[PDB]
């Protein structure tokens, strides 16, 4: 009964509490976050809010590197993401954003075989890596109170 | 006695003890002289206002506790610490003797307890799916009537085809906690039940899961019906589940055989006890110690697994039609006209 | 499949069987179990979607 | 169970073909050790060619990139890049399977 | 067969022993009385299991009731001997070779039980099961588990509770 | 009636910061002119 969509008033409460507790007491600043657990906020912390996150777009020789050590390492994403200087969740997704710009090309056109294999009626398994909603004009009691 | 009137109501303030009798409850610490010339003459702050006559009432409708009161008192922050000899936990108990604060003993008691039990009790009958006057109560699944025990059907899709209940008119919480005239009557049932399906070829478990007596939960007497290929590796099933069901090196020796015993006078008035009958002759039960080892279903999980049924019957249920599927009361209804015995007016 | 699927929970929920004192992680473990439980093939879709999309 | 494995070893030896007879020279030796480090050096790019010799490529995908986490205690925090983590709840599968590839390491594949 | 497991084994009783002792505090001083381990649980005891040498004094065998006539003093045990002596577990639990001797003997013969019992046309029951109830390789009880068809689809199942201390 | 709309302020950190150094819950008031 905790989780689920960061919004932007969490965060910026996760990033003053940053400032305030430092990053290696986060049982502190989740006592600050209801609906967010300790491991939920150091997940979002280091896959979203750490300022060396580069979230800009992908250049040319990180894309060459990427796919060098995709071939080179299968599956290690946690082993490759220090070394392109990407979150493990960017890297994958955009792995598989430069397979299916290939595998499309081979083959496809724009459909044909298998309308839909996303995911309806379930709780994303790692909302930390997702940005944040914006915060609602008529906020609630427990975003004020919070 | 005490009124609290109830946001329009009144209501008899009364409280249950461990063995389900309803008594009626009428209505800075000073450390206060427990000594007299160098010699210890008392000890609690009351030891000179009880008789003896006092006493025995005091006994009789003093529910089992009298050392939680104090523990709970003396367990608590802000009390010092036990420094092995000199000053034990007997010392400790000795010097918690105080005054208590102006017949705040009565004002805890009553509207702690009262308050509390009827609250609970209120919630309980408010949400309970059985006496006849509350909030859920599907009201068609009634199939009989009786003076003071009903049948019923389950408001899930019934594990078994012929899957009835056993229900008293009120909350009474046990089979133990009943009077004769209840349980005679739950006994023409289930005689009735049995003759009813041992002409259909059927054969009969009657469960009875009695979990925890302080939430209330009301009484409900299981009828679950299953072929007689597999009615006759019934006793099997569970003598071989019981004994490694609750906590390993129990107490209370489990598998308490009900062959002529019959629970009433085989489980005391008080303490949980699963119970199982088979068909006329009794089974086996189960007096229920750590109520985390052990299910509040335990018998149709032990029946849905010799009968190959899915886990999501016996945990949870699963719903059905609100009107349309639990027309399987029409069909228990047409079994049930040879062996009615609660009517006479069939000219 | 739901026959692995109730192998797995009582594999699962016999690690919190002997205590009774459990935070928050414990309780999210025990409610995922008994989800479960309740509604197997939304389980057993999600089970599958992990096995072929989930890498990180 | 484990008294029945060594019941079942010793009358394995005791039913050889003329295992106790020394007439004409003849020993038998009885060795027993162990594969010292073998959890904690399983190559994990290696693992995932054995394991899409076995299961699916995407099965095989998923065991080896559980492997590859971040393991934490207080202040710590590192990556799992080489070994395997004991405590997954399938590692007992990749540890009897690449027990059985160094089990044709010893034997040899004729034997 | 070994001597100095044995040994242990009373040792590491004693020890249990003397905390339990020390949690009355009772002293250094012996007499402790071992009637209030060794009862079974359901008596009020501790339900303590041994598997040493450890003898009760004569004088715990006293017992005496009050009936109309007056008091009487029975007694139990007394001829001349010294022997109770706690009946230690070895005796009551039965050795592999035994099991292993014992158990394709019970499976066969439960095998011709339910095989003339499904040609005579009756469900089994439970005083021919309880001729073999504990006894087997996987101890026939097991036939009658709560359920079996779900366990057959559980395989490499020691492995899984050996690694489960990974856990 | 409750709404749910994208905003226009977005709330950042340094304005937490700035609403809790003006709650002065640890600045005593001066002792008074006696
Ligand atoms: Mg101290
Ligand atoms: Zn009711």
């Amino acid at each position: 009964i905790k989780g689920g969509v960061w919004r932007n008033t969490e965060d910026e409460i996760l990033k003053a509490a940053v400032m305030k507790y430092g990053k290696n007491q986060w049982s502190r600043i989740a006592s600050l976050l209801h609906r967010k657990s300790a491991k939920q906020c150091k997940a979002r912390w280091y896959e979203w809010l750490d300022p060396s996150i580069k979230k800009t777009e992908w250049s040319r020789e990180e894309e060459e590197k990427l796919l060098h050590l995709a071939k080179l390492m299968p599956t290690q994403w946690r082993t490759i993401a220090p070394i392109i200087g990407r979150t493990a969740a960017q890297c994958l997704e955009h792995y598989e954003f430069l397979l299916d710009k290939a595998a499309q090309r081979d083959n496809e056109e724009e459909t044909t075989d298998d309308p839909r294999k996303l995911k309806p009626g379930e709780i994303d398994p790692n909302p930390e890596t997702k940005p944040a909603r914006p915060d609602p004009i008529d906020m609630d009691e427990d975003e004020l109170e919070m | 006695s005490g009124v609290e009137n109830e946001d329009q109501q009144e209501v008899i303030l009364v409280r249950t003890d461990q063995s389900g009798r309803v008594w009626p409850v009428n209505t800075k610490r000073q450390m206060v002289s427990t000594h007299e010339e160098r010699e210890r003459v008392r000890y609690f702050h009351d030891d000179d206002n009880l008789s003896l006559n006092d006493l025995v009432k005091n006994e009789k409708m003093g529910t089992a506790e009298n050392q939680n009161k104090l523990f709970m008192r003396m367990a608590s922050k802000f009390m010092g610490k036990t420094d092995g000899d000199y000053y034990t936990l007997d010392d400790m108990f000795v010097s918690k003797a105080a005054e208590r604060e102006r017949l705040g003993e009565e004002e805890e008691n009553q509207r702690k307890k009262a308050i509390a039990e009827h609250r609970s009790l209120a919630a309980q009958m408010e949400k309970c799916l059985y006496c006849f006057d509350s909030s859920q109560f599907p009201k068609h699944l009634i199939v009989a009537i009786g003076v003071k025990v009903y049948l019923c059907l389950p408001n899930v899709r019934s594990l078994t085809e012929g899957h009835c209940l056993i229900v008293p008119l009120q909350h009474h919480r046990a089979a133990t906690l009943l009077d004769e005239d209840i349980w005679e009557e739950i006994q023409m049932f289930r005689k009735s039940l049995v003759k009813m399906f041992e002409d259909k070829g059927l054969d009969c478990i009657f469960l009875e899961t009695n979990m925890s007596m302080k939430k209330q939960y009301h009484m409900v007497y299981e009828c679950i019906p299953l072929p007689k290929e597999v009615g006759d590796m019934a006793p099997i099933y569970f003598k071989k589940a019981i004994m490694e069901s609750d906590e390993e090196w129990s107490m209370n020796k489990k598998l308490i055989d009900l062959s002529s015993k019959d629970i009433r006078k085989s489980v005391p008035r008080g303490l949980p006890y699963f119970s199982v009958d088979f068909g006329l002759h009794g089974g086996f039960a189960h007096v229920i110690e750590d109520q985390h080892k052990f299910p509040h279903y335990f018998g149709k999980e032990i029946i849905g697994g010799m009968l190959d049924i899915e886990p999501r019957l016996w945990r949870k249920g699963i719903r059905e039609s609100f009107e349309d599927q639990r027309k399987k009361a029409l069909q228990f209804a047409q079994w049930w006209k040879p062996y009615d015995f609660t009517k006479s007016k069939n000219y | 499949d739901t026959k692995l699927l109730i192998l797995a929970l009582e594999r699962l929920k016999e690690a919190y069987s002997v205590k009774s004192r459990l935070n928050q992680s414990q309780r999210e473990e025990l409610g995922l179990i008994e989800q479960a439980y309740d509604n197997p093939h939304e389980a057993l879709s999600r089970i599958k979607r992990h096995l072929l999309t989930q890498r990180a | 169970p484990p008294p029945l494995l060594v019941y079942k070893w010793c009358q394995g030896i005791n039913n050889l073909q003329d295992v106790w007879e020394t007439s004409e020279g003849e020993c038998n030796v009885m060795l027993e050790s162990r594969f010292e480090k073998m959890y904690e050096k399983i190559d994990l790019t290696l693992l995932n060619r054995l394991l899409r010799l076995i299961v699916d490529h995407n099965i095989a995908d998923y065991m080896t990139a559980k492997n590859n986490v971040v393991i934490n205690y207080k202040d710590m925090n590192h990556t799992n890049s080489y070994g395997i983590i004991r405590g997954l709840q399938f590692a007992s599968f990749i540890v009897q399977y690449y027990g059985l590839v160094m089990d044709l390491l010893v034997l040899g594949l004729h034997r | 067969n070994t001597q100095e497991l044995l040994d242990l084994l009373v040792k590491c009783e004693n020890k249990i022993q003397t905390r339990i002792k020390i949690g009355l505090n009772s002293k250094m001083p012996s007499r402790f009385p071992p009637v209030v381990f060794y009862t079974p649980k359901e008596l009020g005891g501790l339900g303590m299991l041994s598997m040493g040498h450890v003898l009760i004094p004569q004088s715990d065998l006293r017992w005496s009731k009050q009936t109309d006539v007056g008091i009487t003093h029975f007694r139990s045990g007394m001829s001349h001997e010294e022997d109770q002596l706690i009946p230690n577990l070895y005796r009551y639990i039965q050795p592999w070779e035994s099991e292993f001797i014992d158990s394709q003997r019970v499976w066969a013969e439960y095998a011709l039980k339910r095989q003339e019992a499904i040609a005579q046309n009756r469900r089994l029951t439970l005083e021919d099961l309880e001729d073999s109830w504990d006894r087997g390789i996987p101890r026939i009880n097991t036939l009658f588990q709560k359920d079996r068809h779900t366990l057959a689809y559980d395989k490499g199942w020691r492995v899984r509770t050996d690694f489960k201390q990974y856990q | 009636v409750k709404n749910k709309a994208p905003a226009e302020v977005q709330i950042t950190a340094e304005q937490l910061l700035r609403e809790a150094k003006e709650r002065e819950l640890e600045l005593l008031p001066p002792p008074p002119q006696q």
